DNA sequence: CAGTGGCACTGGCCGTCGTT
DNA sequence: ACGACGGCCAGTGCCAA
């Protein structure tokens, strides 16, 4: 249920999605990134319908992150109508992601 | 004999005021201080010592004090002052001769901590006086509230300055007596602090005289400076910057940017096990921050009204990896290695530290599937080279453009006896490493240094250049030393046509230059593989050329063995019989390694020959009526080992400088009974591109 | 076991000094 | 409270003779 982004599809998949999109900028070499991954899988389901979860690997796709001033990973950017509505950096826990999501949606 | 030192307001280039001076006279055993208003008296005292046929000792007086006094006497007192060379002794010159195995801070220009080995104590002291005096000066100002500025410690004379001036002299006196105690250079039967100048030079080892004459001549060359074409170099800088920018653009398009961990402080630990994972990038666990802000109202604090969202960005306890965005830097061997391995390249050779070697050799041999990246390898090689040129010409700390002086010349510094072998070292900037004409951008670099760039002070006509280089110098030195084994056979063969071209052909090499780096690398101990690299082949080809040349002149082996027999009694930890070679002028020449002995013997021979050569050349010119200086007939601009570049007011003079240099070289050969005839090759032209 | 030199760049590290 | 920046210092390489 998670959308696996690429630099070339990021524009139409996210910036034109017309819905709530949670993008996760990660890397395979990051400890916190590996932590939150499982949590995003569960989230994708539970929030299916009112939120879409997308992941962008900054190694495979190095062109997107810079435009958003990424300084830490995992970075969670919640998009809505082509713009960043809210951003949170860190391996949040299941519950913390929920508070965050429910609050911004 | 007297020992002296002065304190002035600036370096030679812009000194305009004498602050003070101190003099220690051996005949009275007393120190005398001269303050700013005693300058006339100070100079009178130095001239009195000269009139008595005496001696004056300074520490770095050849390059600083003496010229400084001549200049200040003119500016301040409108007096002509010129201490004769034969009356001056320089403890720094002596120290560099006797302790040639050691390094020195070059009077504070070099950081002590960056130098290898030990440093002589007294000389170390003298070289630190300026920085040391500055610290005391600054400390006192901050003691009185006053602020410190740039280098105000030298603007005015003060008693603290005077005291240091006195210390330099007591320390210079001690250094002097320490050097005079070396029996190898100064006969014990003579008190050198109690003799006239003629006795001092005639009774001491020949090397003492040569070193002082070289330093005096070279001090003058520094002052002359090398006429430099600033305009041409700034235009080359523009062109090189453009090419750099273009290459960077293409390389960045090909190799994109990426993220790396950076700024992480804490250790990442397994969430379950809890065991540390040092290999995982360091992380950062924010201490403050949550999804909402702490409740501000009463009801809001009870769940009546939702709390304010925390715009922050972090959440306490939620770890993350700090990162930085990095853009490909073609100048980073690390970046190059990273991108190429990500393209399939499998490194073969690594450094003794673990990093893969990324030099021109490997880059040339790298092969990756993607054709665009394969081509990028060339852009990277060109880029590394473009930087080499930009760094040396414009951007480096010692860049030529940062060193051109107001007189339009670069006044490169020279340590006449900086190398163990007796060769000189060049720096600030190093005029002995200017790119050769046959290397990229070489003609442009080389042409920027030239007499043509100097317009005569009277007629305004450009000067001319005379470049003279000793012919196959170290190979002739080799012929000399093995003549006892082959009866001058090689000494005769060597002058049958050019020796390097003769070898070039016999070795089947592309250029004459290649023949030179080959023969010398071979002669000095290069291994089979090193010989291969030099000739662009493998270890196999190395062994061939090795046995071919070693078989052609077996005297090489005989000479190498005799040297060993003389230096080594057992042997890498070595047990030495004697750890020095006796140089042509008698000096001891430290041998760092048994294997390098042959190089010590020949490089030294060539260095002393050339040193006596430039000295004798200038002397012969002067005795022919020519005057040394921009206000005269000729001017030494540079000395690069076995080569001199001289500016001449006219072609006629250039022709005489070239012929005189040849007469001088043959004189040097006869002077030391050399078993191989010595020669020089001269060229007349506008700049260094044509004169070398 | 080339030897003899100078010096430019990158990247790790740390105490200074302006910014959040 | 934090982070840009300039010396220091090894590593690495290349310039010349
Ligand atoms: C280039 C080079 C030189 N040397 C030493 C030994 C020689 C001297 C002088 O060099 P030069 O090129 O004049 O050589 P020279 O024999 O004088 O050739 P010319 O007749 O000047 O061309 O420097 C060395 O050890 N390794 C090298 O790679
Ligand atoms: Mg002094
Ligand atoms: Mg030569
Ligand atoms: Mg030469
Ligand atoms: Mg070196």
């Amino acid at each position: 249920k998670i959308i696996h982004l690429t630099d070339d599809s990021f524009d139409t998949d996210v910036l034109k999605a017309d819905g709530a999109i949670l993008v996760d900028f990660w890397a395979e070499w990051c400890g916190p990134c590996k932590m939150i991954a499982p949590i995003l899988d569960e989230i994708a389901d539970e929030y299916q319908g009112k939120l879409t979860v997308a992941k962008l690997n900054i190694d495979q796709n190095p062109g997107t992150a810079p435009k958003y001033g990424i300084r830490g990973i995992p970075t969670l950017l919640l998009f809505k109508n082509g713009e960043v509505a809210a951003t949170k950096v860190g391996a949040l826990s299941k519950g913390q992601l929920k508070e965050f999501l429910d609050a911004n949606l | 004999m007297i020992v002296s030192d002065i304190e002035a307001n600036a370096l030679l280039e812009s000194v305009t005021k004498f602050h003070c001076g101190v003099i220690y006279d051996y005949s009275t055993a007393e120190y005398v201080s001269y303050r700013p208003s005693d300058f006339g008296a100070y100079l009178d005292a130095l001239e009195a010592e000269v009139a008595r046929g005496g001696l004056i000792v300074f520490h770095n007086g050849h390059k600083y004090d003496v010229p400084a006094l001549t200049k200040l006497a003119k500016l301040q007192l409108n007096r002509e002052f010129h201490l004769p060379r034969e009356n001056c002794i320089d403890t720094l010159v002596l120290s560099r001769l006797i302790h040639s195995n050691l390094k020195d801070t070059d009077m504070g220009l070099l950081r002590s901590g960056k130098l290898p080995g030990a440093l002589e104590a007294w000389g170390y002291r003298l070289g630190e006086m300026k920085g040391e005096y500055k610290d005391d000066f600054k400390r006192m100002l901050e003691e009185q509230g006053e602020e410190y500025v740039d280098g105000m410690e030298w603007w005015n004379f003060n008693e603290e300055m005077m005291d240091y001036n006195v210390q330099d002299v007591v320390v210079t006196k001690a250094l002097l007596e320490k050097l005079l105690s070396d029996k190898h250079y100064f006969p014990p039967e003579i008190d050198f602090t109690d003799v006239g100048y003629t006795t001092f030079w005639s009774e001491s080892l020949e090397a003492v005289d040569i070193e002082h004459r070289a330093a005096w001549l070279l001090a003058k060359q520094e002052r002359n400076g090398f006429p430099f074409d600033t305009k041409a170099i700034e235009e080359l800088y523009v062109e090189l910057a453009a090419r750099r920018s273009e290459l960077l653009r293409k390389l960045t398009e090909t190799f994109g940017s990426w993220y790396q961990p950076k700024g992480g402080t804490e250790m990442f630990c397994h969430p379950r096990t809890g065991k540390p994972l040092p290999k995982y990038p360091r992380i950062k666990t924010p201490k403050v921050g949550g999804i909402f802000k702490k409740p501000k109202n009463k009801a809001q604090r009870e769940g009546r009204e939702p709390c304010e969202l925390d715009t922050r960005e972090y959440v306490a306890g939620a770890p993350y990896t700090p990162v930085e965005h990095v853009v490909f830097n073609p100048s980073s061997r690390d970046h190059i290695q990273k991108k190429l391995q990500e393209a399939g390249w499998v490194p073969t050779k690594y450094t003794d530290k673990g990093a893969p070697v990324v030099d021109d050799e490997v880059l040339e041999g790298v092969r990756v599937d993607d054709p665009e990246k394969q081509a990028a390898i060339d852009l990277i090689k060109e880029y590394l080279m473009i930087q080499k040129r930009i760094g040396q010409s414009a951007e480096g700390d010692k860049a030529w453009l940062r060193y051109v002086a107001e007189d339009g010349k670069i006044h490169g510094s020279v340590n006449p006896n900086g190398a163990v072998t007796g060769r000189a070292t060049h720096a600030f900037p190093n005029l002995a490493q200017i790119p050769g004409v046959r290397s990229p951008y070489g003609e442009q670099c080389r042409a920027a240094f030239g007499a043509e760039h100097h317009l005569d002070g009277i007629t305004g006509k450009p000067w001319v250049q005379a470049g003279i280089d000793a012919s196959g110098l170290e190979l002739r030195c080799l012929a000399h030393f093995m003549a006892r084994f082959d009866n001058g056979e090689y000494a005769h063969e060597i002058l049958n046509g050019d020796i390097h071209t003769k070898n070039q052909i016999a070795a089947e090499l592309p250029t004459r230059d290649n023949a030179k780096t080959f023969i010398y690398g071979f002669l000095y101990g290069a291994g089979d593989e090193k010989i291969g690299q030099i000739v662009g082949a493998g270890k196999e080809r190395g062994k061939e050329l090795k046995k071919k040349f070693l078989e052609n002149t077996p005297a090489i082996a005989a000479l190498r063995e005799s040297i060993q027999q003389t230096l080594v009694e057992s042997s890498q930890q070595v047990k030495w019989k004697r750890r020095w070679i006796k140089g042509l002028d008698g000096r001891k020449v430290h041998v760092r390694s048994p294997h390098a002995a042959l190089n010590t013997l020949l490089q030294s021979a060539g260095a002393l020959i050339c040193k006596l050569w430039i000295i004798k050349t200038e002397e012969m010119l002067v005795e022919k009526g020519l005057k040394h200086g921009w206000d005269g007939d000729f001017a030494y601009m540079a000395w690069v080992h076995d080569e001199i570049q001289v500016g001449c007011r006219t072609e006629e003079i250039a022709q005489v400088v070239i012929e005189t240099a040849q007469e001088a070289m043959r004189w040097v050969g006869d002077h030391w009974n050399f078993r191989c005839l010595l020669d020089t090759e001269g060229k007349m032209g506008p700049n260094w591109a044509i004169c070398h």
